[PDB]
RNA sequence: AAAGCAUCGCGAAGGCCCGCGGCGGGUGUUGACGCGAUGUGAUUUCUGCCCAGUGCUCUGAAUGUCAAAGUGAAGAAAUU
RNA sequence: UAGCGGCCCCCGGCGCGCCGGGCCCGGGUCUUCCCGGAGUCGGGUUGCUUGGGAAUGCAGCCCAAAGCGGGUGGUAAACU
RNA sequence: CGCGACCUCAGAUCAGACGUGGCGACCCGCUGAAUUUAAGCAUAUUAGUCAGCGGAGGAGAAGAAACUAACCAGGAUUCCCUCAGUAACGGCGAGUGAACAGGGAAGAGCCCAGCGCCGAAUCCCCGCCCCGCGGCGGGGCGCGGGACAUGUGGCGUACGG
C-alpha cells in the first residue's frame, strides 16, 4: 500500500548505490589521504542496496538477504516470477512494489527488477 | 483440351463489368445516430437512368449532423417519389413510401425495397426494378424479423435492419419482347461482355465438354454434379429436377 | 499430459499409465523414468497428506 | 549386346562425366609449390624440426593392424602428466598434444612416456633473451649442435623382438592347438545358453 | 542465478504460468506487422546463450512466418513430367520455418549481420521467432576483440548461405556414419568429388 | 448468332469462375424484373409414351460396407 | 641473350639498438565448493532424399522429454 | 486538472555510419526438369543434373567429436592413393553405390552462455590539452552525456574450473 511504499523508499533511499563520479571522488580522496599514513586500510565496505534479479537471487539462495522487494510491472514477468515462492522457500521477507522505474530511481537506473537489503 | 469460355471470365480481363458511366453505388444511408433514435429529412433532387441498371435512382440531400455541410446520397428510387419531395429516414420515421425504417417498427405485411441483409450494411436485398419483399411476422424477444424475398424464400433478419417502404421503380421491364438482336446488344454494352453466348455443342472438343461429334448433340447427361471441377461444370448444375415445370415450386 | 497419467497411477491402472505416457513422450524408456517419478510424487503427497 | 563369351560389365558413365573430369597436368607444378613452401618453411622455423612436432606411438586399430605401430596425432595428457610436462608448454617445445587420446593400458602410455623423457633430452633449448639464459641448453650446447632434424622427429619404427631356438617341451608337444581353437569358439558361442540353463535349473532345484 | 530458473521455467511450455504467457504473448504478436523490431529480447536467457549481449550494436527482431509446408507454385497443380513428379501439396521445404525468419530478417536489414534466433510462440497459422541481429560498424562491436569475426566480409548473409545454428541444421552437417551425405563440406562438395573422373597422366 | 421458348444453381458464411500464395481476385458501382450455367431457335400450331439403364438430385431413422485418429483386450515390448 | 653483372630510385618483412608506452606472477599437493545450450532431443506420421536396406539425412504437422541423464553402437522390440 | 518516472511506440533533409548494383570460372543456401537408358513404359535412370532464385571470398564451405571402432584400439576439418564398382540400393531389371581401417599432403587450436566471485571493476559518444600524428590513435581531465543490474567486463568452459 502506499504509506509502506514509502516508508520502504525511505528507507531504501538511505542505502542508494554510489554513482561512478560518487566512487571517483570516493576513491581519489580515499587514495590521497590513505598515502599521507598508511595505505593499508580495508576497513569494512559500508551496507548497500544489491540491485538486478541475478545478484538478489543468489543473496536469497544463500540467506544473506534480510528483505527482498520486487517490481510489479517486469517484463516479461519470466524474469522474476519465480522470486516470490524462491523467498518464501528461504524464509526470507519479499514485498511487491508498484514501479519497477521507481526502483530504478534508487539505483540511478531506468529500471530495476528487485533490490535486496542484506546488511544495515 | 484449353480453357473453356466459362472458365476465362473468372480471371477478368475482357469480362469486367462496364463502369464508367454508371453513376454510383445505390445504397442507403449509413446508420447514424440521428436514423437509430430519431429521423432525419432528406429531399429528393433528382432522378437518374444508372446504366445497366433497370431501376432509377434518386438523388436525395440530408443535412450532416454534425458539419455545417449537405451529404448527398444516391438510393434505390421507390416507385412513386417525384423531386421535391422529403423522405424521412429512422426509427421514428413514418410508414410512407420512400421512407426508410427499421423493419422491427414496420407491421406485418409491409411491402419494401432495398433492405438490409445485415443491420448496417446500407441495403442488399430487392433491389432490382419492380422487386420487393415483405416483412412477414415479428420475434420482439429475439429482435429478429421473418421477410420474403422476390425468389420466394423467407429469410430470418435482425429487427434493426432497414428497409425502404415501397416497391422499386421500373417495374414490368421484362414484359417487353426485345425483338432485335440490336437491341439485346445495346442491353449488355452497357452491362458487361457476356453476349451474344455460343452454345457448347456448337464448339469444339478441346474447349467445351458439350463440344464435338458428326452430329450436334450433348452426348453425356446435361446435369452435372455439384463437385464437379471447373471446366467440367456446364449444363444444368446440381439440378434437382429437369423437364417442363408442371403444378406449383416446391420447398 | 502428467496430470492424466497421475490420474491412472491414483486407480492403480498402472498398465494404462505406462500405455498413455508412451504415446505422450515416445520411447519406452522414457515412459518408465516418467510414471516412476510421477509415483513417487503421488506417494509424496500420500505422506503429507497423512501427516 | 552382349557377343560370345564377355564379362558383363556395368560402366558408370551415364551422367556428364564429360563436365567433371579432373586431369592431371598441374602434378608436376603441384609438387614444384609444395617442396618450395616447405623449403620457405623450414627457413622460417629453423632451427626447429621442419617436419614438425614430435609425435606420439600409437597402435593401430582393427584385427587387420594391430600388430603395427604409427605416428599418433599428439601426446595425450596423462602421457604429459606423467612426463611432468605442462599441456599449454609442450606446444611451444615442439610437442604434440592430443586431449582426446585416452591410454587404455600402460604399456602404450609407458611407452610414449619414455619417448617424451628421451626427446626432452635431446632437446636444444635456446633462451627467449640472448644475452640473459635462464633454464635454456648451454651456450656451447646452442652454438655448434644445433641444426635442423630433417624428417619426422624420432621416427617411429616396429620393432620385433628375435626369439632363439630352444628344445620343445613335452608339453609344447602335447598342446592340441586346433582342438583348442574349436572348443574355445564353443564355450564362447555356447556362454549364454548355458548361463541360461544353469541358472534355470538353480530355481527349478531350489 | 536467475537465468537458470528462466532456464527452467520455459522448459515448462505446458504449465498453467507458461500457457498463458505464450497464448496472451502470441496474440500480442499477432497484432504486429511481419517485421518488427522489438525494444529487448523477449527471452533474456536464451538470447544471450545464442550470442547475445546487452551492449549497443546489437538488436532483435520479431519474425512471423506462415506455418505448414510448401505448395508447389505450378498453375492448376500441373507439372508436366512423370507421375513421379507429379506432387503438389504434401511437399515440405528443405529449410526450417526458424532459418526462413533468419533470411526475411536478414534482407530486411542488409546493413545488420544475422546472428541467432530463437522460438517465441506460435499459433496455427504463424510461429514468431527473435532473431538476434549485429551491426558490424559500431564500435562496440568493431572495438572488441571477441566479436570482431562477425565484422568480416565473408560472414556477409550468413542465414542466406546456411550459417546460423538454424540454417546449417538442413544442410546434413555432422561427424559420424550417419552424415557422410556431405563429407567435405557441403552435400554439394560430396556429390562433386564422388562425380569427377580423377584422370592421372600415367594411366 | 439472334429475338422468342424452356430448363438449372444461388438470399452473400452464397452461386459461377480466377489464383502459387494472402479467407487474395472477377461477376460486383451487382442482389432474383439479378448474376451464373445449358439446351432449342422468329411468329403460327403442337410438343405424346418411357425413371427399367446411365446421369443428376433428395433423404439417412437404420442395416450392409467404410480411413486416419481414438477406445478396449492380450503380450516383455514391437506387434496382434 | 649469359652473368651470387653494374648503377640509380622506390617499397616491404625480419635483425639488433632508447623509448611513447602499456602489461606482468606461475606450477605442485591437499581440503572444500562448483559444473553446462528445450517447442530442443526423442516419438508418430507425411513428403523429399540417401548405398543406408522394419526408415541415411532434411523438413512440415501432431505429441513432447530427461539428468547415474542424453546420443551413438548399420534388423524392428523388451530385459541386461 | 497538472507535474514527473518508466514502458511501448512515432517523426525528422536531426549528428555520424552502414546495405543496395555488378562480375559470377571456382564456392555456399534453395529450387529443380525433360530429352535419354531401360530395345515398349509408369518405379528407376537421366539427376539433386540443366534451366530458375538468393549470398560470398581470394578462396569458399568444413572443422576441433553427442566421431570411428569392438582392436594391444584410434582421435578436428579438407585433399590425394587405396578401400571399390566393394558393403549396400534396385520393376534385385536396366542400372546405382558410400564408409571405417591403412599410406600420404597439410597440420592449430580455441571462445562464450550457464555456474560463481570481484563496490559495473565494462562499453559508446562529446568537449579540452599534451605527444607520436594523411584519423590511427596513447594518456590526462570534465560535480560532461548515454548504454548497462531485463547483466557490461576480469577470471573460467567439459582437456575440468
Ligand atoms: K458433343
Ligand atoms: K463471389
Ligand atoms: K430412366
Ligand atoms: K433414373
Ligand atoms: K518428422
Ligand atoms: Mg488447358
Ligand atoms: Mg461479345
Ligand atoms: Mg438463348
Ligand atoms: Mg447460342
Ligand atoms: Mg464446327
Ligand atoms: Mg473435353
Ligand atoms: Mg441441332
Ligand atoms: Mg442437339
Ligand atoms: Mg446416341
Ligand atoms: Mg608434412
Ligand atoms: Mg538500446
Ligand atoms: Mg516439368
Ligand atoms: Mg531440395
Ligand atoms: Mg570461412
Ligand atoms: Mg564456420
Ligand atoms: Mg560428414
Ligand atoms: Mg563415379
Ligand atoms: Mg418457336
Ligand atoms: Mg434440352
Ligand atoms: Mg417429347
Ligand atoms: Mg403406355
Ligand atoms: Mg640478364
Ligand atoms: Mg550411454
Ligand atoms: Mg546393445
Ligand atoms: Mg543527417
Ligand atoms: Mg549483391
Ligand atoms: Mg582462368
Ligand atoms: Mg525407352
Ligand atoms: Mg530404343
Ligand atoms: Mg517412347
Ligand atoms: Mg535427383
Ligand atoms: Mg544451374
Ligand atoms: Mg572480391
Ligand atoms: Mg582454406
Ligand atoms: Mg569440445
Ligand atoms: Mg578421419
Ligand atoms: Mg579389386
Ligand atoms: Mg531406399
Ligand atoms: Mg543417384
Ligand atoms: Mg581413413
Ligand atoms: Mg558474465
Amino acid at each position: 500500500d502506499r504509506q509502506t511504499a514509502t516508508q520502504l523508499l525511505k528507507l531504501a533511499h538511505k542505502y542508494r548505490p554510489e554513482t561512478k563520479q560518487e566512487k571517483k571522488q570516493r576513491l581519489l580522496a580515499r587514495a590521497e589521504k590513505k598515502a599521507a599514513g598508511k595505505g593499508d586500510v580495508p576497513t569494512k565496505r559500508p551496507p548497500v542496496l544489491r540491485a538486478g534479479v541475478n545478484t538478489v537471487t543468489t543473496l536469497v539462495e544463500n540467506k544473506k538477504a534480510q528483505l527482498v522487494v520486487i517490481a510489479h510491472d517486469v517484463d516479461p514477468i519470466e524474469l522474476v516470477v519465480f522470486l516470490p515462492a524462491l523467498c518464501r522457500k528461504m524464509g526470507v521477507p519479499y514485498c511487491i512494489i508498484k514501479g519497477k522505474a521507481r526502483l530504478g530511481r534508487l539505483v540511478h537506473r531506468k529500471t530495476c527488477t528487485t533490490v535486496a537489503f542484506t546488511q544495515v | 483440351g484449353r480453357v473453356i469460355r466459362g472458365q476465362r471470365k473468372g480471371a477478368g480481363s475482357v469480362f469486367r463489368a462496364h463502369v464508367k458511366h454508371r453513376k454510383g453505388a445505390a445504397r442507403l444511408r449509413a446508420v447514424d445516430f440521428a436514423e437509430r433514435h430519431g429521423y432525419i429529412k432528406g429531399i429528393v433532387k433528382d432522378i437518374i437512368h444508372d446504366p445497366g441498371r433497370g431501376a432509377p435512382l434518386a438523388k436525395v440531400v440530408f443535412r450532416d449532423p454534425y458539419r455545417f455541410k449537405k451529404r448527398t446520397e444516391l438510393f434505390i428510387a421507390a416507385e412513386g417519389i417525384h423531386t421535391g419531395q422529403f423522405v424521412y429516414c429512422g426509427k421514428k420515421a413514418q410508414l410512407n413510401i420512400g421512407n426508410v425504417l427499421p423493419v422491427g417498427t414496420m407491421p406485418e405485411g409491409t411491402i419494401v425495397c432495398c433492405l438490409e441483409e445485415k443491420p448496417g450494411d446500407r441495403g442488399k436485398l430487392a433491389r432490382a426494378s419492380g422487386n420487393y419483399a415483405t416483412v412477414i411476422s415479428h420475434n420482439p424477444e429475439t429482435k429478429k424479423t421473418r421477410v420474403k424475398l422476390p425468389s420466394g424464400s423467407k429469410k430470418v433478419i435482425s429487427s434493426a435492419n432497414r428497409a425502404v417502404v415501397g416497391v422499386v421503380a421500373g417495374g414490368g421491364r421484362i414484359d417487353k419482347p426485345i425483338l432485335k438482336a440490336g437491341r439485346a446488344y445495346h442491353k449488355y454494352k452497357a452491362k458487361r461482355n457476356c453476349w451474344p453466348r455460343v452454345r457448347g455443342v456448337a464448339m469444339n472438343p478441346v474447349e467445351h465438354p458439350f463440344g464435338g461429334g458428326n452430329h450436334q448433340h450433348i452426348g453425356k447427361p446435361s446435369t452435372i454434379r455439384r463437385d464437379a471441377p471447373a471446366g467440367r461444370k456446364v449444363g444444368l448444375i446440381a439440378a434437382r429436377r429437369t423437364g417442363r415445370l408442371r403444378g406449383t415450386k416446391t420447398v | 499430459y502428467e496430470r492424466r497419467a497421475m490420474e491412472l497411477l491414483k486407480v492403480s491402472k498402472d498398465k494404462r499409465a505406462l500405455k498413455f505416457i508412451k504415446k505422450r513422450v515416445g520411447t519406452h524408456i522414457r515412459a518408465k523414468r516418467k510414471r516412476e517419478e510421477l509415483s513417487n510424487v503421488l506417494a509424496a503427497m500420500r505422506k503429507a497428506a497423512a501427516k | 549386346a552382349p557377343s560370345r563369351n564377355g564379362m558383363v560389365l556395368k560402366p558408370h558413365f551415364h551422367k556428364d562425366w564429360q563436365r567433371r573430369v579432373a586431369t592431371w597436368f598441374n602434378q608436376p607444378a603441384r609438387k614444384i609449390r609444395r617442396r618450395k613452401a616447405r623449403q620457405a618453411k623450414a627457413r622460417r622455423i629453423a632451427p626447429r624440426p621442419a617436419s614438425g612436432p614430435i609425435r606420439p606411438i600409437v597402435r593401430c586399430p582393427t584385427v587387420r593392424y594391430h600388430t603395427k605401430v604409427r605416428a599418433g596425432r599428439g601426446f595425450s595428457l596423462e602421457e604429459l602428466r606423467v612426463a611432468g610436462i605442462h599441456k599449454k608448454v609442450a606446444r611451444t617445445i615442439g610437442i604434440s598434444v592430443d586431449p582426446r587420446r585416452r591410454n587404455k593400458s600402460t604399456e602404450s602410455l609407458q611407452a610414449n612416456v619414455q619417448r617424451l623423457k628421451e626427446y626432452r633430452s635431446k632437446l636444444i633449448l635456446f633462451p627467449r633473451k640472448p644475452s640473459a639464459p635462464k633454464k635454456g641448453d648451454s651456450s656451447a650446447e646452442e652454438l655448434k649442435l644445433a641444426t635442423q632434424l630433417t624428417g619426422p622427429v624420432m621416427p617411429v619404427r616396429n620393432v620385433y623382438k628375435k626369439e632363439k631356438a630352444r628344445v620343445i617341451t613335452e608339453e609344447e608337444k602335447n598342446f592340441k592347438a586346433f582342438a583348442s581353437l574349436r572348443m574355445a569358439r564353443a564355450n564362447a558361442r555356447l556362454f549364454g545358453i548355458r548361463a541360461k540353463r544353469a541358472k534355470e535349473a538353480a530355481e527349478q532345484d531350489v | 542465478g536467475a537465468y537458470k530458473y528462466i532456464q527452467e521455467l520455459w522448459r515448462k511450455k505446458q504449465s498453467d504460468v507458461m500457457r498463458f504467457l505464450l497464448r496472451v504473448r502470441c496474440w500480442q504478436y499477432r497484432q504486429l506487422s511481419a517485421l518488427h523490431r522489438a525494444p529487448r529480447p523477449t527471452r533474456p536467457d536464451k538470447a544471450r546463450r545464442l550470442g547475445y549481449k546487452a551492449k549497443q550494436g546489437y538488436v532483435i527482431y520479431r519474425i512471423r512466418v506462415r506455418r505448414g509446408g510448401r505448395k508447389r507454385p505450378v498453375p492448376k497443380g500441373a507439372t508436366y513430367g512423370k507421375p513421379v513428379h507429379h506432387g503438389v501439396n504434401q511437399l515440405k521445404f528443405a529449410r526450417s520455418l526458424q532459418s526462413v525468419a533468419e533470411e526475411r530478417a536478414g534482407r530486411h536489414c542488409g546493413a545488420l549481420r544475422v546472428l541467432n534466433s530463437y522460438w517465441v510462440g506460435e499459433d496455427s497459422t504463424y510461429k514468431f521467432f527473435e532473431v538476434i541481429l549485429i551491426d558490424p560498424f559500431h564500435k562496440a562491436i568493431r572495438r572488441n576483440p571477441d566479436t570482431q569475426w562477425i565484422t568480416k566480409p565473408v560472414h556477409k548473409h550468413r542465414e542466406m548461405r546456411g550459417l546460423t545454428s538454424a540454417g546449417r541444421k538442413s544442410r546434413g552437417l555432422g561427424k559420424g556414419h550417419k552424415f557422410h551425405h556431405t563429407i567435405g563440406g557441403s552435400r554439394r562438395a560430396a556429390w562433386r568429388r564422388r562425380n569427377t573422373l580423377q584422370l592421372h597422366r600415367y594411366r
